[PDB]
């Protein structure tokens, strides 16, 4: 009864970890402007 | 055995979150200091 | 023998109310009197700003 | 028993039009699940 | 004609006669680091929203 919510929420956690690690290892190179989570699909609009 | 741990009211009684000791905290502090100095030396020339 | 300092990490975002409450707490959790100290002057300035 | 707990979240996440900036506190607008075909046109809703 | 001492015939007794500059060097047990990039390390504070 909560498959989609759980999946999108888990993807939110995954994206948070991804942003944290890319910020820690390579500071300032990539800045995230928008994050998009739907199903197992993930999208990012960023500035390089 | 020690009177200062006697609890007569439930105000000072609470849930247990975690537990630590000296042999863990000493190596934890050493690890923190070494990690800090290594990170500072690695981030800059 | 141990002095605290403020840490910032660009990869995280948090509710500013947490910072405000932490700034309130730091004024009565630590000691910076005339005998010894527990925090750096920069951390004291940050707590005052908070 | 699953429904008893999970009903309000399925109800809540149906809304659309949230802010998706990474520095925004609310996580409601981040999830695009449910934010599809609300207008009814593929070209209109996906103009981003 | 050039008024410079490019090539000179020098005796062996005065080979080491050109030691007149004062040089300053740092100990090998101390470190030298550049902190120019440390001036941009900072974080922003977001205004609270209701």
């Amino acid at each position: 009864n909560s498959t989609l919510i759980a999946n999108s929420m888990h993807n939110m956690a995954i994206g948070t970890l991804m942003q944290r690690e890319v910020g820690r290892e390579q500071p300032g190179v990539l800045t995230f402007l928008s994050e998009q989570y739907v199903g197992d699909d993930t999208l990012f609009y960023t500035k390089l | 055995q020690r009177p200062e741990r006697i609890k007569t009211t439930p105000y000072l009684e609470g849930d247990v979150l975690s537990s630590d000791s000296g042999p863990l905290l000493s190596v934890f502090a050493l690890q923190e200091i070494m990690q800090k100095v290594r990170q500072v030396q690695a981030d800059y020339m | 023998q141990i002095i605290l300092d403020l840490k910032i990490d660009p990869g995280e975002r948090m509710d500013p109310a947490v910072r405000m409450v932490a700034g309130v707490v730091g004024h009565l959790l630590f000691t910076a009197g005339g005998r010894f100290t527990n925090l750096t002057q920069n951390m004291a300035r940050q707590l005052d700003i908070a | 028993p699953q429904l008893i707990v999970t009903l309000p979240l399925n109800e809540y996440f149906s809304r659309v039009g949230g802010i998706t900036s990474p520095d925004y506190k609310k996580i409601g607008g981040k999830v695009i699940v449910g934010d599809l075909e609300a207008t009814g046109s593929r070209v209109m809703d996906a103009a981003d | 004609f050039i008024n410079k001492r490019i090539v000179e015939r020098v005796r062996v007794g005065q080979i080491l006669a050109v030691l007149n500059r004062r040089f300053v060097a740092y100990k090998g047990k101390m470190r030298i680091m550049d902190i120019t990039q440390s001036l941009k390390m900072g974080t922003k504070l977001a205004a609270p929203t209701v």
